[PDB]
RNA sequence: CUUUAAUGUUUGAUGUUCUAACGUUGACCCGUAAUCCGGGUUGCGGACAGUGUCUGGUGGGUAGUUUGACUGGGGCGGUCUCCUCCUAAAGAGUAACGGAGGAGCACGAAGGUUGGCUAAUCCUGGUCGGACAUCAGGAGGUUAGUGCAAUGGCAUAAGCCAGCUUGACUGCGAGCGUGACGGCGCGAGCAGGUGCGAAAGCAGGUCAUAGUGAUCCGGUGGUUCUGAAUGGAAGGGCCAUC
RNA sequence: AAUUCCUUGUCGGGUAAGUUCCGACCUGCACGAAUGGCGUAAUGAUGGCCAGGCUGUCUCCACCCGAGACUCAGUGAAAUUGAACUCGCUGUGAAGAUGCAGUGUACCCGCGGCAAGACGGAAAGACCCCGUGAACCUUUACUAUAGCUUGACACUGAACAU
RNA sequence: GUUUAUUAAAAACACAGCACUGUGCAAACACGAAAGUGGACGUAUACGGUGUGACGCCUGCCCGGUGCCGGAAGGUUAAUU
RNA sequence: AGGACCGAACCGACUAAUGUUGAAAAAUUAGCGGAUGACUUGUGGCUGGGGGUGAAAGGCCAAUCAAACCGGGAGAUAGCU
RNA sequence: UUUUGUAUAAUGGGUCAGCGACUUAUAUUCUGUAGCAAGGUUAACCGAAUAGGGGAGCCGAAGGGAAACCGAGUCUUAACU
């Protein structure tokens, strides 16, 4: 990053943001990962025992992202609008 | 060179100003110009205060 | 050894989806008054890294 | 000893030509004060410079009492 | 509420005196065949001196280091960023310790708009009044003017005078110019809310081009952000600014 | 003038002739009173100048006596060295040529001598500049610091008086 | 008399003498984290430091600057509280 | 009597020549200064490296001195050849 | 060898023989190649076992925002054509 004497370019430009302690303990989950679990109930401890997530995330959201094929209970993660409603499509019910 | 800064506030209570110079030896009087405060989304009267 | 990071580096710096590198703008930190609306307004939303530099800020940060 | 100094140069002049196919807002012409005047759907800036308003072709004539030079937009 | 007085009394300041800490490189006794040391007796000093911790001064006594670059060798002198003209070879750009000059501001009007207006200079006549003040006429046609250099502009004036005013607005921005980059510049149109004008319209500072300083570290105000068990807070972010 | 730049100042003496020397003058570039001023007998392997004596120092060298040098016998180094069939001159050319061009001269090989050249040998120029090299020295450069010094608390107590 | 052992022997250093200044003895000062030791088994006619340099005739004026010596009315000023 | 005089031993080192791959990493030859004193010399002892010692030349401290030698940090670092 | 440029009278080499300079470890990125593929691969360790076990973890399949947060979108603004 030395460049002969002139202020580098890593430094001529100002620092910005902080970094958050929540996001280290968060995850996303897809769904193509809700068939992966055993047992058609997805609870952050279900999760964490199909090595979906690991063992310190504390809040999960499940995304619009492949697809769900199979009835599905979902307890306790948020979930997006989209996601939500292919839940629903193939009949699983979003629980809290 | 002699012209200060000084900040002018909205009077809407908002805290939002802007900033300008001033000559004071020559004109000392606390300047009162009217500008839009985006806070409340109106133009209101602004009143010289100190930066 | 592992490569070190170049940590200031990494406190100005943020990759992105194809892997770029996004930057605060330079100029915004005082001497403000004497300075116009446009150009500040123009200086506030962060900016890509260019095609010159962007070379020398992937030598310092190997872990982005 | 006295002397030993000078100004950075500007790029001042033409950017676009005679008949060049230009978008709405290029830069025709950069200069200091109206050695060229805006004409039709072309803007004059604050340090004078002439733009396009709309896209088309770029056309300088000659015109008016004065024999000034005008520069405008045929919107082809 | 006592202007204020005495007695007790918690405490400081100042000195006097005292001995019991402590000093004794005074005398004598023993350990002891010993001018060391220790113990003992006596004298002299005595809360002083002296030492530890903390602190202000002083400190080339000693130590670690710094003391620029360009440059028809180096040194001396000059220069180092920014604007204007020329060199620059009719697009842009283009060097020299080449030739000439400026800037490190100023303006709440000297900004916005509406309405109106036209210069220098000479001549002729005219109280003080003169080569030159103000008045009248003529010739003249920008040879004037532009807050400050030079160049390019300027009469539809960008020059001069008036009324009303704050667009020297906040969010943005198709597209383009200029740079190795950091950056800098121009901008029509959208959204909100303004000023002037009957209106069409015009206005996001000033005829334009100088009037300037990255990042760090801090300050001030604001803030649907974060807040190390939890509620707060401190600190951090973000926006405005020094 | 151990000091005077101008300067070989000016005047006097010494010499046929004296930028030095001795005596004066004062116009002290830029002397001066214990970082002493001005004198001073004696002393000095001390600096400057003049005489007598003496001389191969010199005009201008000559001869001689010894030790080398030279020849024979024995023993037997060294620095240096890209390779050499290793001439002159005038040009040319990283600009001063044994080696290039033109030309001139020159049978092959020793020995004694001489030093004009091989930018001869020796020491990665000591001058000069450069390196964000080094050392040691200075100081009212910067930052510290031993030492010296000030106060507070500790070791550290008693009684009286104001 | 002394000196650059190995390019400088001198006008340099030393010197007897002169002055200033410090020092009351557990002296000043110096070597030592200290104990100690030198000074000195000395005691101001003594001891250390500085400059000058036999002897003769002498050593003028300036205390604004910098050091040192004395002062302590006032200004400024640490830890601490 | 004398840091008195002339001059050997003894202690020095002013001039010149030679020598300079030396006889010799400082000498030889011819002269030169001191030579009863601050003289010279034998044996032993003490002072240790930012330290000693110095009639002071940055002199000397084992042919080495503006910071000895030997081992270690050490393959210091070398934008230079 | 160094240079704008060397027969250069610029540097280096008396000659021969032997030895003498881009390596090693660990990370990271790109290229080739092999395996498996929306997945790939295990580390320490266990195991006599180059086998087998071990998926703790790492990388990838989702981004945007300083962040809460939202999510094939998100940020920007009172709101975006
Ligand atoms: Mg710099
Ligand atoms: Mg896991
Ligand atoms: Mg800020
Ligand atoms: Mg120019
Ligand atoms: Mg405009
Ligand atoms: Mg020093
Ligand atoms: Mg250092
Ligand atoms: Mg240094
Ligand atoms: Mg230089
Ligand atoms: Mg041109
Ligand atoms: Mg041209
Ligand atoms: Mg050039
Ligand atoms: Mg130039
Ligand atoms: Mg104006
Ligand atoms: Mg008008
Ligand atoms: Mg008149
Ligand atoms: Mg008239
Ligand atoms: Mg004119
Ligand atoms: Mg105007
Ligand atoms: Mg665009
Ligand atoms: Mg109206
Ligand atoms: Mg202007
Ligand atoms: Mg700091
Ligand atoms: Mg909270
Ligand atoms: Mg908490
Ligand atoms: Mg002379
Ligand atoms: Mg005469
Ligand atoms: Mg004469
Ligand atoms: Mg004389
Ligand atoms: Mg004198
Ligand atoms: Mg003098
Ligand atoms: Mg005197
Ligand atoms: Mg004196
Ligand atoms: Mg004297
Ligand atoms: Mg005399
Ligand atoms: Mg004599
Ligand atoms: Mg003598
Ligand atoms: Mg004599
Ligand atoms: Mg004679
Ligand atoms: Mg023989
Ligand atoms: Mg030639
Ligand atoms: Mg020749
Ligand atoms: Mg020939
Ligand atoms: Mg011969
Ligand atoms: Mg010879
Ligand atoms: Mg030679
Ligand atoms: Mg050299
Ligand atoms: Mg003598
Ligand atoms: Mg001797
Ligand atoms: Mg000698
Ligand atoms: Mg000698
Ligand atoms: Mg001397
Ligand atoms: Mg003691
Ligand atoms: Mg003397
Ligand atoms: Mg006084
Ligand atoms: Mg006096
Ligand atoms: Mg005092
Ligand atoms: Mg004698
Ligand atoms: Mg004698
Ligand atoms: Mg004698
Ligand atoms: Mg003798
Ligand atoms: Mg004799
Ligand atoms: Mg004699
Ligand atoms: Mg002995
Ligand atoms: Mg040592
Ligand atoms: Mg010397
Ligand atoms: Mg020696
Ligand atoms: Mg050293
Ligand atoms: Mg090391
Ligand atoms: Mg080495
Ligand atoms: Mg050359
Ligand atoms: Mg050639
Ligand atoms: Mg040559
Ligand atoms: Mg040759
Ligand atoms: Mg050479
Ligand atoms: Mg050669
Ligand atoms: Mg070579
Ligand atoms: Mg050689
Ligand atoms: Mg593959």
């Amino acid at each position: 990053g030395f460049e002969g004497g002139q202020m580098p370019l890593y430094r001529r430009l100002p620092k910005f943001g902080f970094t958050s302690r929540k996001a280290a303990i968060t995850a996303e989950v897809r769904l193509s990962d809700l068939a992966k679990v055993e047992g058609g109930v997805v609870d952050l401890n279900t999760l964490k025992a199909a090595n979906i997530i690991g063992i310190q995330i504390e809040f999960a959201k499940v995304i619009l992202a492949g697809e769900v094929t199979t009835p599905v209970t979902v307890r306790g993660l948020r979930v997006t609008k989209g996601a939500r409603a292919a839940i629903e499509a193939a009949g699983g019910k979003i629980e809290e | 060179g002699i012209r200060e800064k000084i900040k002018l506030v909205s009077s809407a209570g908002t805290g939002h100003f802007y900033t300008t110079t001033k000559n004071k030896r020559t004109k000392p009087e606390k300047l009162e110009l009217k500008k839009f405060d985006p806070v409340v989304r109106q133009h209101v009267i602004y009143k010289e205060a100190k930066i | 050894p592992k490569i070190k990071t170049v940590r200031g580096a990494a406190k100005r710096f943020k990759k992105t989806g194809k892997g770029g590198f996004k930057h605060k703008h330079a100029n915004l930190r005082h001497i403000l008054t004497k300075k116009a609306t446009k150009r500040k307004r123009h200086l506030r939303p962060k900016a890509m890294v260019s095609k010159g530099d962007l070379g020398l800020v992937i030598a310092c940060l190997p872990y982005a | 000893t006295r002397n030993g100094r000078d100004s950075e140069a500007k790029r001042l002049g033409v950017k676009r030509f005679g008949g060049e196919s230009v978008l709405a807002g290029s830069i025709i012409v950069r200069q200091r004060g109206t050695k060229f005047h805006a004409g039709a759907n072309v803007g004059c800036g604050r340090d004078h410079t002439l733009f396009a308003k709309a896209d088309g072709k770029v056309k300088f004539e000659v015109k008016g009492p004065k024999n000034r030079k005008f520069i405008s937009i045929e919107a082809e």
